[PDB]
């Protein structure tokens, strides 16, 4: 080799040492999708797509915003193969309004989001908004317009635990996936402990299945 | 609506106002200009390891 | 994009100076930098060169041991540490940075120079070519030899050219066979084969007059040649 | 008197039968597996060490069953048997090694000091390969180097300082090893499996069944580890006392014999219960 | 009502120019090619690996020299590459990590990128100083963007997510004319040498020719059953193969205005990838989703044989200018050249 030569093979050798520590260093971020039908108030604030990067407890985060891609989601879903988990927000006091019904649309979306052949194991975390107006509400209007099969209780807190068991039993094969379920609210950053409690959750569980024992 | 299916119409006249040749004259052609370069493709006729850079 | 030198003086045989040079407007960390020494009548003599990284440092034979080269990123300065002087360490000295990956072109930019005065297995250039008078609108050629021919297995010639303008620094020219840096004019023009060079200067101007040099990069002994004289 | 011409060879023969019949098809973890800086490379060696342990059977069935030239039993004493030892004890090696790698992979205490050990499997690996064949390299041409005819009964012809002290020092720096390693790995995965119990999982099916297999599958490591290594090493050195002098009668150091050959025995049939237990629950050996 | 009426109009023009097509109908390339030779078998060996990325390899370029070429991969990096010695000339870091299309300048000095932010940069190679910095950043599109492709060191042409295809100006840095007809997402791009028209393939199972200087689309191609990933032209500037999610590749011809020949074999039941030709047109390359890559008769509609190797999805591969060497690029972060 010629001394031209040998120089290049040693610039070579610091890309390759600089590609390596970038690498490691990216390689410890939790990566999130956040989906909805609903209001993204309080959950990303507290054109194309959105960053949004914090941190909480020694923790990296980015949260991913593609609410602005009004195109077919299964030419670019595939990106997102590799996330730690999933977001998902819906609308608590939808039912009564027609776009045909939103909430039913939401169901829609979420069972077609669940049973995608990318996310077979891939958490599911819910957020149900809007609850101080649907407990107002709910007095006002019976919940035979969306569900005419209830025959139960007319209270608050019975219909919600209705809802709930109405979006958690739509995972076919629910041996590899878990959907957590929360009821969002203001105050002392539960939103992000309730993330953080998820995330670490899921972490916990990838490490086990990659060291090979489970 | 009224625009977009007029243009769609105008679209298609035009595509329709454009002449086409025989697909055996196409063949003919492709065949030939096939045949006539057939000597400088290093991957369907091998070359010798002196002249391969990748060796 | 400048260079600047600081430091020398006048030092006593048996003393020490350190000489040293600043630069700006560039990526400093991603540059080789050389050092050049310049006799007060003769010719270029090349003394140390350190690299990106400072993982290869290489000297003179007429320098080592006495000699000691180093580099500070962060503060875009370089330094040549230097001791146990004696009488033939006059000169000028310069400051050259120098890139390698492909198709880049090394020694592209020069420094100013200092002074600095004392009290009191290597490939040999050869371009016995000099005082040539010239004049403007008429072509004229410049010859250059050397022992061992330059064309590498590779398929490169590692030849390159330098101009010396009356009280000035160097400017790179061709810094290889059929290739002109940035700021040239599209008059200079140099080829050759093996062990003949040769550069061709179509239509020569005003701005046309001073030293020209020669140059190899093929192993490390760095080895110019007596510079060949042009003037109106 | 009846043990060793009745009963030891029939079960080597059927350890024999199954180590070959599993290790045979096994070993195409040495070409599936890309390689990589993770803890693959010490499943690798551990099948490269299980096949040769699996080679080293027949030449003690036939010495042992009493049939064959007496020649062999000097070949047996010379080069067999400090093969099975070697590999035995990288294996054990290798496997406290795996333990380090999961406690600092799943919990990550420690690793300030260690940031610098990606590349360093390699050299780790011919290390430990280099340093076990360097002390058992003396006792192979360095070993029975003038054998005898007289008393055609015993398998000490070692003469004077590359015999029988450095034949004691062997295996005493072996029993030590072993038991650091042990006590390493029992530490390990308690902390692991302190570490796993921790999280708060209730109200699904998938929770319990993630720790259910952890719990299981590390005790039964743990359990098998112990049951398999232990009594050999309890009486490993009773047997080198009895070994070099004589001290004692027949009955003194025929039971001793005994036992030794049975331990030894079960020792070795462990290495056909190491498939299923470790490179089966791999993901990436079951493609 | 004037929408029945255009319909209607419509619909008979659709029937004209299907009943042209099958007028102008001779005879089968295969039935004329059914005489000739047919290609052995080739069995290329990967003469070099290149490594370094850390995620999936989405797109890559040749240089004109047929030796630098880059790729693009989710891990927010851009490398360049020396095919000869495996070494690297630089590496670049992009602002957004969702890069899904990449380009080298026809001159040497440029680069470009596109993805999920709606906006095709440009970067600068050749500077006083030693780094490369950003030049550009085009904005003016809804969607994602799938392909773009260099003109000039002056113009840019770019695919879109939005049924758009557009035709930028770099100095200027505004839209100079818009592409507009197609009813799905546009996904590849691909231009012809000399370089005054272009197709492209949407997500509605069809086929649009344009022209740069007037602005207008010319023929349409309707054969496909799903939807379409890839194009490549023939050298000739003639015919254009075509990539579909029915496991089916296929060649039409701009003379002719139809579908001419058709590949398919009842063992391939997955999409394709990547399409591209050899320096003569008689060898077909296509990367399908079954882990492997597959060399087709241009000619014949023959199977002569597999560039196995690849351990995830093939998804972009090209051939040098010469036709000395392949390579293809995977989901599994490595390059391999075949030769
Ligand atoms: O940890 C040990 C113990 C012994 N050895 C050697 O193996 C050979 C057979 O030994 P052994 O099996 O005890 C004979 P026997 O008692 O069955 O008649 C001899 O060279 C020993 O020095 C090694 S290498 N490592």
């Amino acid at each position: 080799l010629s001394a031209e030569d040998k120089a290049a093979v040693e610039r070579s050798k610091m890309i390759d040492r600089n590609l390596r520590e970038d690498g490691e260093k990216a390689a410890r971020e939790v990566k999130l999708l956040l989906l909805g039908a609903s209001g993204k108030n309080t959950i990303v604030k507290q054109t194309g797509i959105v960053e949004t990067h914090f941190t909480f407890k020694d923790l990296h985060f980015k949260m991913f915003d593609v609410g602005a891609q009004r195109s077919e989601r299964k030419k670019w879903i595939h990106c997102f193969e590799g996330v730690t988990a999933i977001i998902f927000c819906v609308a608590l006091s939808d039912y009564d309004l027609v776009l045909m019904n939103r909430m039913h649309a939401s169901m829609k979306l979420f069972d077609s989001i669940c049973n995608n052949k990318w996310f077979t194991d891939t958490s599911i975390i819910l957020f149900l908004n809007k609850k101080d107006l649907f407990e107002e509400k709910i007095k006002k209007s019976p919940l035979t317009i969306c569900y005419p099969e209830y025959a139960g209780s007319n209270t608050y807190e019975e219909a919600a635990a209705y809802i709930q068991c109405q979006f958690e039993d739509l995972n076919k094969r629910k041996d590899t996936k878990e959907i957590y379920t929360h009821f969002t609210c203001s105050t002392d950053t539960k939103n992000v402990q309730f993330v953080f409690d998820a995330v670490t959750d899921v972490i916990i569980k990838n490490n086990l299945k990659d060291c090979g024992l489970f | 609506s009224i625009a977009q299916a007029r243009k769609l119409v105008e679209q298609l006249k035009m595509e329709a106002n454009i002449d086409r040749i025989k697909v055996s004259k196409a063949a003919a052609d492709l065949m030939a200009y096939c045949e006539a370069h057939a000597k400088e493709d290093p991957l369907l006729t091998p070359v010798p390891a002196s002249e391969n850079p990748f060796r | 994009v400048q260079l600047v030198e600081s430091g020398g003086g006048l030092v006593q045989p048996g003393g020490s100076r350190k000489l040293s040079c600043s630069a700006s407007g560039f990526a400093f960390s991603s540059f080789g930098m050389h050092w050049v020494r310049q006799a007060p009548e003769k010719g270029l003599e090349w003394v140390a060169y350190i690299s990106s990284g400072s993982g290869t440092i290489y000297y003179a034979d007429t320098v080592k041991g006495r000699f000691t080269i180093s580099r500070d990123d962060p503060k875009n300065t370089l330094f040549l540490q230097m001791t146990s002087l004696r009488s033939e360490d006059t000169a000028m000295y310069y400051c050259v940075r120098s890139i390698y990956y492909y198709g880049s072109s090394p020694f592209d930019f020069w420094g100013q120079g200092t002074t600095l005065t004392v009290s009191s297995s290597d490939i040999v250039m050869t371009q016995a070519t000099s005082s040539v008078p010239v004049t403007p609108g008429e072509s004229v050629s410049i010859s250059c030899r050397s022992s061992k021919s330059l064309l590498h297995s590779n398929g490169n010639t590692y030849l390159y050219w330098f101009l010396q303008r009356p009280g000035q620094s160097p400017q790179l020219l061709i810094y290889r066979m059929s290739n002109l840096a940035s700021g040239v004019p599209d008059r200079f023009s140099g080829s050759g084969s093996g062990t003949a060079f040769t550069l061709t200067i179509s239509r020569l101007e005003a701005e046309d007059v001073g030293v020209y040099y020669c140059m190899q990069h093929l192993e490390y002994p760095l080895t110019f040649g007596a510079g060949t004289k042009l003037e109106l | 008197l009846l043990i060793t011409q009745q009963i030891i060879p029939v079960l080597y023969c059927m350890v024999f039968i199954a180590g070959i019949l599993l290790n045979g098809v096994s070993g195409w973890i040495f070409f599936y597996v890309p390689s990589s800086k993770s803890f693959i490379i010490y499943l690798k060696n551990i099948v490269i060490a299980d096949f040769v342990m699996s080679l080293t059977f027949p030449f003690k069935i036939l010495g042992d069953s009493g049939l064959g030239p007496w020649q062999l039993n000097v070949f047996v004493c010379r080069v067999s048997a400090v093969l099975f030892y070697v590999n035995m004890y990288v294996s054990i090696v290798f496997f406290g090694l795996i333990s380090f790698d999961r406690y600092y992979k799943i919990v990550k205490p420690l690793w300030t000091s260690f940031i610098q050990s990606v590349s360093y499997s390699k050299l780790l690996s011919v290390i430990v390969w280099m340093l076990m064949l360097l002390l058992a390299v003396p006792n192979i041409i360095l070993t029975n180097q003038s054998v005898r005819e007289v008393t055609q009964i015993k398998c000490i012809e070692l003469k004077s300082e590359l015999g029988r002290k450095w034949h004691k020092a062997s295996n005493y720096i072996f029993v030590a090893i072993f038991w650091i390693v042990f006590l390493l790995l029992i530490v390990f995965y308690t902390a692991i499996t302190k570490k796993i119990f921790k999280s708060h999982l209730k109200s699904s099916r998938n929770s319990t069944s993630v720790k259910k297999k952890s719990s299981r599958n590390i005790f039964s490591i743990v359990f098998v580890f112990f049951v398999c290594f232990v009594p050999y090493h309890i009486a490993r050195i009773p047997y080198t006392k009895s070994q070099t002098e004589a001290h004692y009668s027949c009955q003194s150091k025929e039971i001793l014999r005994y036992m030794k050959e049975f331990t030894l025995l079960l020792s070795a049939a462990n290495v056909c219960l190491d498939p299923i237990i470790y490179f089966f629950l791999c993901q990436p050996f079951r493609e | 009502s004037e929408l029945d009426q255009l319909r209607q109009e419509a619909e008979q023009l659709k029937n004209q120019i299907r009943d042209a097509r099958k007028a102008c109908a001779d005879a089968t390339l295969s039935q004329i090619t059914n005489n000739i030779d047919p290609v052995g078998r080739i069995q290329m060996r990967t003469r070099r690996t290149l490594r370094g990325h850390l995620a999936k390899i989405y797109a890559m370029h040749w240089g004109t020299d047929s030796r630098l070429l880059v790729s693009a991969s989710q891990d927010g990096k851009l490398i360049i590459w020396d095919s000869y010695t495996t070494n690297k000339v630089h590496a670049i870091p992009l602002r957004s990590s969702w890069v899904m299309t990449c380009a080298y300048a026809p001159s040497g000095n440029y680069v470009a990128c596109g993805g999920l932010d709606n906006i095709c940069s440009i970067y600068n190679l050749k500077t006083r100083e030693g780094n490369v910095r950003v030049s550009r950043e085009l904005a003016g599109h809804t969607g994602y963007l799938s392909c773009c492709r260099f003109l000039d060191d002056n113009q840019i042409v770019t695919s879109s997510g939005d049924t758009t295809c557009a035709l930028w100006d770099i100095e200027t840095g505004q839209q100079t004319t818009t592409f507009t007809g197609h009813t799905g997402d546009v996904m590849s791009l691909s231009l012809a040498p000399d370089t005054r028209l272009f197709v492209s393939g949407a997500c509605d199972a069809s086929a649009k020719l344009w022209d740069v200087r007037e602005g207008m689309c010319r023929q349409t191609f309707t054969g496909h059953e799903s939807d379409i990933n890839a194009i490549c032209f023939f050298p000739n500037g003639n015919a254009f193969a075509t990539g579909s999610d029915d496991a089916t590749c296929r060649l039409f011809d701009l003379r002719a205005d139809q579908e001419l020949m058709t590949y398919s074999h009842d063992n391939i039941i997955c999409g394709i990838t990547s399409v591209s030709f050899s320096k003569s047109g008689r060898l077909l390359l296509a990367g399908y989703d079954d882990f492997n890559c597959n060399v087709w008769d241009a000619l014949k509609a023959d199977r002569a044989g597999v560039l196995a190797g690849h351990d995830n999805r093939v998804s972009c591969l090209g051939v040098t200018d010469d036709g000395m060497a392949v390579a293809t690029g995977s989901w599994d972060s490595f390059l391999k050249i075949w030769n």
